[PDB]
């Protein structure tokens, strides 16, 4: 039996840590919901 | 059970100890997560039971107690926040400018942030605090880093 536990509110935080890049990728989505890279 | 709006961890006692298999969003009485987190199984909230209502393996999404309620979309220009809820760690907001997944059926926003597998289902938000999608279904690129789609359902 899976169970859920509250972890917090959903709100935008001012002064949150800013990170991560913004890649543009050609991708394919199969019938099983799996994404793969297209080259 | 606890029906307060917010972000929740999805836990299981089937494996060793209590393991976090994912995360989800409770909004308007409906629990929203990714299909690969629960595989469509029923969930427990205290002494209450949450039954699946809608789900789709290809979209990799599932809703409990009612239809999918989340309909905000990334505007294609602004920074967003991943409200990451990692296993055994406190919820933390991470701001990022999404990249793009280009598909034969159109383009999708994508966030290049790497977290443990049990973080799947963590919400991605806009500046109004609205959930524009869930984190956790994506791809691994050349450098071995993870890039997740910003996966959003359809509000009927
Ligand atoms: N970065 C670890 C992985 C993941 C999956 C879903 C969500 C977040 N991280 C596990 C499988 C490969 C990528």
């Amino acid at each position: 039996d899976m169970y859920i536990e509250r972890a917090g509110d959903i709100t935008w935080e001012k002064d949150a840590e800013v990170t991560g890049n913004s890649p543009r990728l050609d991708v394919a989505l199969d019938e099983s919901g799996d994404f793969s890279l297209v080259e | 059970g606890e029906t307060t709006d917010g972000v929740y961890r999805v836990m299981t006692r089937r494996l060793l100890g209590s393991t976090q298999v994912g995360v989800g969003v409770m909004q308007e009485g409906v629990f929203h997560t990714m299909w690969h987190v629960t595989k469509g199984a029923a969930l427990r909230s205290g002494e209450g039971r949450l039954d699946p209502y809608w789900g789709d393996v290809k979209q990799d999404l599932v809703s409990y107690c009612g239809p999918w309620k989340l309909d905000a979309a990334w505007d294609g220009l602004s920074e967003v926040q991943l409200l990451a809820v990692p296993p055994g760690e406190r919820a933390k907001n991470i701001q990022t400018l999404p990249g793009i997944f280009k598909t034969k059926d159109g383009d999708i926003g994508a966030v290049a942030l790497d977290y443990p597998a049990g973080t799947s289902g963590s919400p991605i938000l806009d500046k109004c605090g609205r959930v524009i999608g869930l984190y956790g279904n994506g791809v691994v690129i050349k450098n071995g880093s993870y890039v997740s789609a910003i996966t959003q359902g359809k509000r009927e």
